[PDB]
């Protein structure tokens, strides 16, 4: 393949094998990683060299519930304080019902997560599908709505009553 | 100190709600001293909690540390245990805390609850000093919230959910185990002598299930074997702990050079006397294999170990199989060639 044993790329190959903590090999019918998509995605969680909240955020953004259920939520992960609450809030904003169910199953409870501030933040999101709530708030207030208006829970009460 | 405590009255009983995982489960609980007579315990379990007397009792033992099982073994363990405890009206005694084999029992109960009806009376006898929150449960006779999330830095183990009832025993100490073994054994011994509704004169049959384990599991299985009513035990091979050691030692009934495990104080300290006595009482041990031998289902392996362990006649086996409402067991293990029923 090359100029005999005189010319070789063995130094480059040895350096790559020195950095072998990142290489992932896909083998058909092997012990693990039976599919390419699993092999590609599972090589980014460990390759990020980041914390468990970062892996959870990546799996939430990708909308891959199975990856987080199998490669993230494992025994002994050492979640910091206030991390699963932020993950639940971000999953609630993005309309990821599967991740909400998985987080509820894995410890978090709505009786402690949901406060007044977090609900009022949930009512003022720009992610997810479109809605007609802003038109309702405008119509309840009979117009005269200034731009960049924060929606308070009193407005929600008024629109529910209407 | 030499156990210099104060005999104050109880201040923690009622019902607890498990905020956390995706289930709405209630769990009655009390807090009593570890020197309590079994008579009032059974009175409380029969009258206050309204539990009918079981036709079978399964005492589950194991190692008090987290481990892992192969995915093939979990399917043939959890489903079989749930089937055996559900088809036959039975009680399951467990540690109660969320460690080791008890977590496997908990997830086995979780998997069953999403596809079948009925409730399984799982009773946990846990020490009071190891729960995550000794507080938040002081409200007597009132529903108390409980959080399933636990931080590993707290040095305490959270109470396992999916348990029907709890019996908490405190010796006055916190952070150490060993406050419940005597009470659990005394209650099991007393309930073994309790008379079943059949008027033949037999008590409820008690069985022992061993998963994983440690150095003390050989001592407790010897205590089971040496008891005046012999209590059969059932062990599993795929765990890898001393249960696997006992399963390997079941072969070659009475190779002492295989004593090196990096598990005890070298070859100087051994439990080989206890192991040899357990193998001396070999006729009661039952080993479960994943298809290597007969009885590939642990629901049958548990039930078939009580018929021969009773050391009774064919009418008693027939009465037990009739009370359990298991027609297949009586058809296959009782009604066999040459049984010689009396007149």
């Amino acid at each position: 393949y090359t100029r005999t044993q005189a010319q070789h790329l063995f130094i480059i190959l040895m350096e790559c094998m020195k950095k072998k903590e990142l290489i992932t090999v896909f083998r058909m019918g092997s012990e693990g990683h039976q599919d390419i998509d699993l092999a590609i995605l599972t090589a980014l969680l460990k390759g990020a060299n980041a914390s468990a909240p970062d892996q959870l955020s990546l799996a939430l953004a990708w909308n891959r519930v199975d990856i987080a259920r199998s490669q993230i939520f494992i025994y002994g992960q050492q979640w910091p304080v206030g991390s699963l609450e932020q993950a639940m809030l971000d999953a609630l904003v993005l309309d990821r019902v599967d991740f909400v169910k998985l987080l509820i199953e894995n410890g978090v409870s709505m009786h402690r997560f949901l406060t007044i501030s977090r609900l009022e933040e949930l009512y003022n999101t720009r992610h997810g599908p479109s809605n007609t709530l802003y038109h309702l708030v405008r119509d309840v207030k009979k117009g005269n709505l200034p731009p960049d208006y924060r929606i308070s829970l009193i407005d929600i009460g008024l629109v529910i009553e209407y | 100190i030499s156990k210099h405590t104060q005999l104050s009255p109880t201040d923690a009983f009622g019902t607890i709600e498990f905020q956390g995982g995706g289930h709405s489960n209630k769990a009655m609980y009390v807090r009593v001293s570890f020197d309590t007579k079994p008579d009032l315990l059974l009175h409380l379990m029969t009258k206050e909690w309204q539990l009918e007397l079981p036709k079978l009792l399964i005492s589950v033992h194991g190692g008090l540390q987290n481990f892992e099982l192969q995915p093939k073994l979990k399917q043939v363990f959890g489903k079989g245990l749930i089937k055996a405890a559900m088809t036959t009206g039975a009680w399951i005694f467990t540690g109660g805390v969320n460690t080791g084999v008890i977590r496997h029992v908990g997830d086995a109960l979780k998997d069953h609850a999403s596809k079948s009806r009925g409730k399984i009376c799982t009773i946990g006898i846990a020490p009071w000093g190891i729960v995550e929150n000794q507080e938040d449960l002081i409200g007597r006779d009132v529903v108390r919230p409980y959080q399933t999330m636990s931080n590993p830095m707290s040095k305490l183990t959270v109470l396992n959910s999916m348990h029907s009832h709890f019996i908490l025993a405190d010796n006055g100490t916190t952070g150490k185990y060993g406050a419940e073994v005597k009470l659990r054994r005394q209650l099991e011994k007393h309930i073994s002598l309790q008379k079943i509704n059949t008027r033949i004169g037999q008590g409820v049959p008690v069985v022992a299930l061993i998963v994983e384990g440690g150095p003390n599991v050989i001592s407790i299985v010897l205590e089971y074997l040496r008891d005046t009513p012999p209590v059969p035990v059932v062990v599993c091979d795929g765990s890898g702990r001393a249960s696997d050691i006992l399963a390997f030692g079941h072969k070659y009934s009475e190779v002492t050079i295989q004593k090196t495990f990096t598990y005890t104080r070298t070859q100087a300290q051994h439990l080989f006397i206890i192991l040899m006595e357990c193998m001396k009482k070999k006729e009661l041990i039952t080993v479960f294999r994943m298809g290597s031998e007969g009885h590939q289902d642990i629901d049958l392996a548990i039930l078939t170990a009580l018929l021969k362990g009773a050391n009774a006649s064919a009418p008693d086996q027939l009465s037990l199989a009739l009370a359990w409402n298991r027609v297949d067991i009586a058809r296959s293990q009782i009604f066999i060639y040459g049984q010689q029923w009396p007149v």
